């Protein structure tokens, strides 16, 4: 011993002022890193803001070059009905006016 | 003259 | 036994034992500052002898007597207060937590803690997808514009073309219809009566 | 409280009176007779000096330790410390020798914060979504009835049939 | 016991030895993550789930149009049939009405 319990002894109080400054001044230089780590982090979340995806597609239009061409023959039958109506209650008053001289 | 104690252990029973 | 005193150092910076060593190596070393100095004090007073002489090689072991006296109440009244200074001084109540860690006070169990890890992860990915979700909704109203608008068309060519029957003359067809089979089936009875009576 | 250096000073003092105790010039002199017959004036007077000197050298050696590292002012700032510490009274926590679980007390505020604000975002777009969906909703349910009005007004249209095919059965002989 | 005190503090000095490890570890550990972290920015089970599932066929609605479009154009074929039957029966009906003088 002697000798040997005061070398080991002071490697001893050497462990435990350095196991001490580490328990002390560790915790503040890792929570620096991770303050700064957390920042980068919720930083490069919102980079991502956009997403921008395109979806789209559709079946276009086809448009109305034939359907004036259909409003078109929808007139011609429109006025030919509408003349009808009106030319063929004269042709009733002709055949009443025969059916009794 | 010395012949002094050396040593005084920190920490023993 | 065996105190490393962990929480004495971290504040101090040294650790108590250690200093007390060099304490105790300082005041020993002064003892024996005074004593060499008594010696070599009476050891010159002692030249000044005439008639007889006093070796001098018993006046050291008579300092060496004395000496040996003083490191013994030396040593037990320096462990005394030794022990003293360990106690109300040099010491961390352990009562008493210091500044330098003040968050452990309330400390954040590991459990609470790996449970709030995954709940910041995973409110990481559900910031993630409710973001894509408003562009898909978005997406999807952009899109559903087109099929309104395009509805809104076909809605328009039926009111243009209910226009367009009503220029002309016939607005709804159905009433003509029903009008012109109604007087076509008297013309028909006319008609036949007309021709039944032709011959 | 006694600042804690007054409770130095005051062991120092104690150990000095219990050394000065021994050595009580009494046991000075008995054992160095020799010399001690011869002018015991010097004797007393080297006593003396060596008591005082002794003293004087062993209360500036603590004197000196106390400007080292200012000790004066690092048992102070202790003594402040154990003032304000005073009524909790319980165990405070010792670094339990598992840096993670330290580590973890003391990362832990950071990343509450973390997680609230994330949260709060989450929550914004939330409700940003729920507004956004209902609109989708809304416009769903214009398109719906939209083609509704549609397929209306086609039947409309497709209900002539009935009207021209009762004309052609009046039409035919 | 002068045996029993040193084996306590020969172990302590293995303890407090993996503790300044772990410790060091650690530290680096957080340091090269927020390095890394800092350096990497330079260089569907969601909310309302149903809503994003329900969406109905678009293009077959167009679809569908395209073809309402072709039963109308139909319709007013058979409507402009009729009308020939009609007015055919017209013409007959007011000449043999004249033919009779």
């Amino acid at each position: 011993m002697d000798s040997d319990i005061k070398v080991l002894e002071d490697q001893f109080d050497e462990i435990i002022v350095d196991i001490a400054t580490k328990r002390k001044q560790y915790p503040r230089k890792i929570l620096e890193c991770v303050i700064k780590t957390i920042k980068a982090k919720q930083e490069i979340l919102k980079q991502y803001h956009p997403v921008v995806h395109p979806l789209d597609l559709k079946y276009d239009p086809d448009p109305a070059p034939h359907m004036e061409n259909l409003k078109c023959r929808g007139e011609t039958v429109a006025k030919e009905i509408s003349e009808a109506m009106k030319s063929l209650p004269a042709l009733i008053e002709q055949g009443e006016g025969f059916s009794q001289v | 003259l010395d012949h002094l104690k050396n040593g005084y252990r920190r920490r023993f029973c | 036994s065996v105190d490393p005193m962990t929480y004495e150092a971290q504040f101090f910076g040294f650790t108590p034992q250690t200093c007390m060593l060099r304490i105790y190596i300082a005041f020993q070393d002064y003892l024996f500052e005074v004593m060499q100095a008594v010696e070599q004090v009476i050891l010159k007073k002692l030249d000044g002898i005439p008639d007889c002489d006093i070796s001098p090689v018993q006046i050291r072991k008579c300092t060496e007597k004395f000496l040996c006296f003083m490191k013994g109440h030396f040593d037990n009244l320096f462990s005394k207060m030794e022990q003293l200074f360990l106690q109300l001084i040099l010491r961390i109540p352990s009562n008493i937590l210091l500044p330098e860690d003040k968050c452990k006070e309330t400390p954040y169990s590991e459990e609470d803690f790996q449970h709030l890890q995954k709940e910041i992860e995973q409110l990481q990915e559900k910031y993630k997808t409710e973001l894509c979700t408003k562009q898909a909704l978005l997406a999807e109203l952009e899109e559903q514009k087109i099929v309104q608008a395009k509805l809104k068309q076909t809605l328009t060519f039926f009111d243009e073309l209910h226009n367009v029957g009503r220029d002309h003359g016939t607005s709804d067809f159905r009433e003509s219809l029903v009008s012109l089979v109604q007087n076509s089936r008297k013309l028909q009875n006319i008609r036949d009566n007309v021709e039944k009576e032709s011959k | 409280t006694i600042s804690r250096v007054k409770l130095l000073d005051t062991m120092v003092d104690t150990f000095l009176q219990k050394l000065v105790a021994a050595g009580s010039y009494q046991r000075f002199t008995d054992c160095y007779k020799c010399f001690y017959q011869l002018q015991p004036a010097m004797t007393q007077q080297i006593y003396d000096k060596f008591i005082a000197q002794l003293q004087t050298s062993i209360r500036e050696e603590i004197s000196d330790i106390k400007e080292e590292g200012n000790l004066e002012a690092v048992l102070n700032a202790l003594d402040k410390i154990v003032e304000e510490g005073k009524v909790r009274k319980e165990p405070a926590w010792r670094p339990s020798g598992i840096p993670e679980k330290d580590l973890h007390s003391v990362m832990a505020p950071y990343f509450l914060q973390q997680r609230d604000t994330l949260r709060r975002h989450v929550q914004k777009q939330e409700a940003e979504n729920q507004q956004l969906a209902d609109a989708v909703l809304a416009g769903r349910r214009q398109v719906e009835e939209l083609q509704l009005q549609v397929q209306a007004q086609q039947q409309a249209w497709q209900a002539l049939h009935r009207e021209q095919r009762e004309l052609v059965a009046v039409l035919r002989e | 016991s002068l045996e029993a005190s040193v084996a306590e503090m020969k172990e302590y000095i293995t303890k407090f030895s993996l503790e300044r490890q772990t410790w060091d570890q650690l530290l680096l550990h957080y340091q090269q993550e927020a390095k890394e972290i800092l350096s990497r920015g330079s260089t569907l089970g969601s909310s309302q789930n149903e809503v994003l599932n329900t969406k109905p066929d678009y293009q077959k609605i167009l679809q569908n149009q395209s073809k309402v479009f072709d039963c109308m154009e139909l319709v007013m074929d058979e409507l402009q049939g009729s009308v020939k039957q009609l007015q055919a029966f017209m013409d007959e009906s007011t000449q043999c009405f004249q033919k009779v003088s």
